[PDB]
């Protein structure tokens, strides 16, 4: 009908067998949990033997690429993109080196008590 | 210092050890509470039992969640250093149980143990909806958060009259309910004020009586009750007194259970509350509203900065210290409560300025939905192949040769 | 079905418009009547109703608000929801959707629906 | 279940049925209660029978 997917995961063995197994493209970064790398190893459909045993080993910027697509298992350098993604939090620590600080507690029950609620 | 080479320091990130959650799990007799107090006096600066800021004050905030003592000592600085500590014992802390009471007094208040519950709360609510209305114009539930208060011993005068009232039967009269001498209830309004006599039921139109929807079918409930109401170890719970000499919060005292838990009424840095006075089975009470309390507190401080672009400014810690006693992993209803503000915080609390520390000492009884949330990991000696195993199950790193140097740690 | 002025009720609809008081049910011929089949099934089931009617974050499902503010959100804004999350109006190539603000307990209803959709 | 919901009424009713002393009993507290008397109650309310006649108590 004109739809993919793509699935993006920290632990590959917490994820659903029946989506996950239908996947024909693979992009391997370091791993170093030996339950997730026996799941990638089951679920893996290529012909790599040694070249498998390398994920506990991989660096910054390398992946390892397996499937259709690609003619032979193969492991590529990516570069950086431009502009870079960033998150916003808060550093406890920073803000735990400053001076004390006191809220204002009467604008936060106001708030807090919008005619109850 | 590294084991191998003293010769060598150790230094961790602070902004990505401290801002996420931390779990510290170890053996019987291996210094765990010690590792714990020197991590905590290291962040708080007390060194030698010296106050190294001793001209200045730092935004440094933890509370700790006490089960057997053990910690103020650690933090009994002398007088001479400028370190005030907030050590409040529970059983002596007056907290009110009228604030959220959802999940830690109505649940034994109008139900115990039996499913009666489907016709214990069919009048009670409408009861202290007039009341809680009476007070001042609003509108309320059986369940509510909202920090009002609310008179107990009135509304349960409805409670005691509904197994002491006979509703009139008598034909040609509306069915309102009957008094001794013979006047109908126009209103239940009354009841609440002080329990009525009712003439007893009878079948004879002269005095044509039915017993009410719950009379005589909660006696030893109700005796239960009013049994708790004086009970000689809920003092602290403001049961006790069922409004007496400590009752002055009308609707505006409400900020100073915040600053007591919290800790700013006396400029103190670490807050210690001690559950070890409070008997069993009764401390899943107070857990479900003082984790509520900082999460609201934390949520509604942060939303109002982002209308001039900040953040929140006042990060807090929370240190858990047997997590198997309050958080099991196989358990019934007994405990619920907890583990939905526990789990509040473990997903939600990165975004608001809120973390947790998890120490126990036998991690196969913690639950896993808590427990997989954490990004670092502290292990100290360890000797039971279940608990080696499901720790091994969960660390980032699970390589054979860091996992054979467990148990031969001193 | 017999209210307290004794009217009877031609059909059950007017249910769906206030919250209509009976009588009280009696063995007596005068004003004989007997509880409904379903008297007591539903204690606590009205009180989550109330519970999550007026939470306010749960705002974006439009479950609160019976003010006349957006009330008229009958079947005649479709296209424009379905248009706003392929990115037609005001052409776009990516579109990101944020659920960061979201409870945790409500969070796969809206994955599912955008997805069906 | 249900013999042991009749067991559990007849042995409210009959626990303090005589015994004033306890203020503020439900079920648990060290009390005596004959237990020849609740398997009467439990033994009258198998063999119970309801009079339906007109102008007397539904007795």
């Amino acid at each position: 009908y004109g739809l993919s997917l793509m699935v993006v995961s920290q632990r590959p063995s917490e994820v659903s067998d029946t989506i996950l197994s239908q996947c024909n493209n693979f992009i391997n970064l370091r791993l170093t949990n030996i339950n997730d790398q026996n799941y990638i190893k089951n679920l893996l459909p290529d012909n790599s033997r040694s070249i498998s045993e390398i994920l506990p080993t991989l660096g910054a910027g390398e992946c390892l690429v397996v499937g259709d697509s690609t003619p032979i298992p193969s492991i590529v350098k990516l570069e950086l993109p431009n502009p870079e993604p960033r998150s916003q939090s808060i550093k406890f620590h920073k803000k735990w080196s400053e001076s004390w600080r006191t809220p204002s507690f009467e604008e936060v029950i106001m708030r807090w008590r919008k005619e109850n609620g | 210092n590294l084991a191998q080479n003293e010769e060598v320091s150790f230094t961790l990130d602070g902004d990505k050890f401290f801002s996420k959650h931390v779990a510290v799990v170890g053996s019987t007799g291996s210094g765990k509470s010690c590792a714990v107090a020197k991590i905590l006096q290291n962040v708080v600066g007390i060194n030698d039992a010296r106050n190294i800021n001793k001209s200045d004050k730092k935004n440094s905030h933890i509370i700790i969640f006490d089960i057997h003592s053990e910690y103020k000592s650690a933090f009994e600085i002398d007088k001479n250093e400028d370190f005030n500590l907030n050590y409040l014992d529970v059983e002596k802390l007056k907290l009110p149980y009228w604030l959220m009471n959802s999940e830690e007094l109505e649940t034994l208040f109008i139900e115990s143990n039996e499913q009666n519950s489907h016709n214990q709360v069919s009048q009670f609510k409408r009861a202290v909806v007039l009341n809680k209305e009476k007070y001042n114009p609003e509108f309320k539930k059986i369940t509510y958060d909202s920090p009002v208060y609310f008179n107990i011993n009135e509304v349960f005068n409805y409670i005691y009259n509904l197994n002491e009232e006979v509703i009139n039967k008598i034909e040609g009269e509306p069915s309102l309910p009957k008094l001794s001498n013979g006047e109908l209830v126009e209103n239940r309004q009354i009841y609440f004020n002080e329990k009525l006599e009712f003439t007893s039921s009878n079948t004879s139109k002269a005095t044509k009586a039915s017993n009410g929807p719950f009379n005589g079918e909660f006696n030893r409930f109700l005796s239960r009750f009013e049994t708790k109401l004086t009970d000689k170890r809920l003092e602290f719970l403001l049961l006790n007194q069922d409004v007496e000499e400590n009752s002055k919060y009308r609707t505006e005292h409400f900020e100073d259970i915040l600053k007591q838990f919290m800790g700013y009424l006396d400029r103190s840095n670490v807050s210690i509350i001690d559950l070890s006075g409070i008997p069993f089975e009764v401390l899943s009470i107070t857990i479900s509203l003082i984790s509520r309390l900082i999460f609201d507190f934390a949520f509604h401080y942060s939303k109002l900065q982002h209308q001039k672009d900040e953040l929140n400014d006042i990060p807090f810690m929370i240190v858990c210290e047997e997590a198997h006693n309050y958080i099991p992993r196989t358990g019934g209803i007994e405990f619920k409560a907890a583990k939905k503000s526990i789990e509040r915080i473990a997903k939600e609390g990165r975004k608001y300025g809120l973390s947790l520390m998890v120490v126990s000492q036998r991690p196969s009884e913690v639950s896993d939905t808590i427990l997989s949330q954490c990004n670092n990991f502290i292990n100290l000696r360890l000797t039971n192949i279940n608990d080696q195993n499901y720790i091994k199950n969960l660390l980032p790193d699970n390589s054979r040769s860091i996992s054979e140097i467990l148990p031969t740690l001193g």
